[PDB]
């Protein structure tokens, strides 16, 4: 499900919430990337078992469902770290409970109606071209 | 407290909140969106208020077993729907 | 309708096959009632009075006549036309219903006795104790009429119908 590399960096400061303060780790995104020099050997490395570099309609939706098992799994996550939160066996994060509340924040809504009427016209379009 | 699904914020809603009478409601979420603490629009030919968004704050323990339930509920729905397609294209999954 | 070669004509027999389509109507059985007119020969439709009468209850009532159809219980070719024009105002009552909730805002209580020819105004109430098409609001005659989301699951079904037909090999 997700990348092999988890990056950290060493922080210590004065917690603005008044926290007692110790020397711990903070996330750094992490992402794979390689050379060319490099990509010519995993390509010839992999070619045996390599996804074909376009969209066949089957893999297409291949990637939809992988994608909802992604999301799946980072909700469980999510439920899992929050359950704990909440009976006690882990201490709040301020962090995170930012970032939930502005993801719940961010969730959109589609009972609205002049989000519907946009959602038929734009699907009806769509499927005059199929 | 309320969800995207209902957020339409009514005039009387706030008056019955925070005592003020409608007619400066229209300043208090004006300053409230000056500041920065709440993005959105106020639509009041109808008299209503279109948060789309807030400050996030520091909750407590009620609030975030509050929103484990909806997280729950998020999941609930998510796997129904991965299920549902899984089942429905068994055959052109590669 | 079957031994017709070997069987002598009964002229004691339109009676009872008007009748019987008198029963057809009286329960709402149209699609057979026409079964039988057609199976009845083309003269008899227009000729006798014993099968006319029935045949012009019925064209009556899909006209929407029901005045005439209530008119025509005295115009009885014979007595033996009995207890099916009972269970055929019954059903003519049915029907009013049935147009009146399907199609109308709503019927106070004078105009509902007006229309539904009920039984005397005490038991006017009658299909309302019966049928009860949610009545009671403002007027206990105010008919309650009986008169926008994603189908984000059926669409979905369908799309990966279309893809499904068109992944498969054949």
């Amino acid at each position: 499900l997700g990348l092999p590399t988890e990056a950290y960096i060493s922080v210590e400061e004065v917690h603005d919430d008044g926290t007692p303060t110790s020397k711990t780790f903070e996330h750094v995104t992490s992402e794979i990337g390689a050379e060319e020099a490099e990509e010519v050997g995993v390509e010839h490395l992999l070619r045996d078992i390599k996804d074909t570099t376009v969209g066949t309609l089957s893999q297409r939706i291949t990637n939809q469902v992988h994608g909802l098992k992604g999301l799946n799994s980072k909700l469980l996550d999510i439920r899992s770290y929050l359950e704990k939160v909440a009976t006690g066996k882990l201490p709040i994060n301020h962090q995170i409970i930012y970032q939930l509340q502005d993801v719940f924040n961010l969730l959109p809504d589609v009972s609205l109606q002049e989000f519907v009427k946009a959602f038929y016209l734009k699907t009806n379009d769509q499927m005059v071209v199929v | 407290t309320r969800p995207a699904n209902h957020r339409q914020l009514t005039f009387e809603e706030i008056a019955k909140s925070a005592k003020i009478t409608v007619n400066e409601v229209e300043l208090l979420v004006m300053k409230a969106l000056s500041v920065g603490l709440v993005k959105g629009s106020i639509d009041e030919v109808d008299k209503r208020v279109h948060m789309t968004w807030v400050q996030p704050r520091v909750l407590d323990l009620q609030q975030i077993k509050g929103m484990k339930d909806r997280l729950e509920f998020w999941c609930t729905d998510v796997k129904s729907m991965e299920m549902l397609v899984e089942h429905q294209a068994h055959d052109i999954l590669t | 309708f079957d031994y017709k070669e070997q069987l002598p004509e009964s002229a004691y027999m339109h009676q009872l096959l008007g009748l019987n389509l008198l029963f057809l109507l009286s329960q709402n059985r149209v699609a057979e009632f026409h079964t039988e007119l057609e199976r009845l020969p083309a003269k008899d439709i227009q000729t006798n009075v014993y099968i006319k009468h029935p045949v012009s209850l019925e064209q009556y009532l899909m006209e929407g006549s029901y005045n005439k159809v209530f008119l025509a219980k005295g115009n009885i070719p014979a007595e033996s036309y009995t207890f099916f024009i009972d269970i055929l105002l019954d059903t003519i009552r049915d029907e009013i219903a049935g147009c009146i909730e399907k199609a109308y805002e709503k019927i106070l209580f004078t105009e509902a006795t007006r229309i539904l020819f009920f039984n005397t105004p005490k038991k006017m109430t009658d299909y309302a104790k019966k049928r009860g098409w949610v009545l009671g609001p403002n007027n206990y005659y105010s008919f309650a009429s009986q008169q926008t989301t994603i189908p984000s699951t059926e669409l979905a079904k369908q799309v990966i119908e279309y893809a499904r037909q068109l992944e498969m090999i054949v």
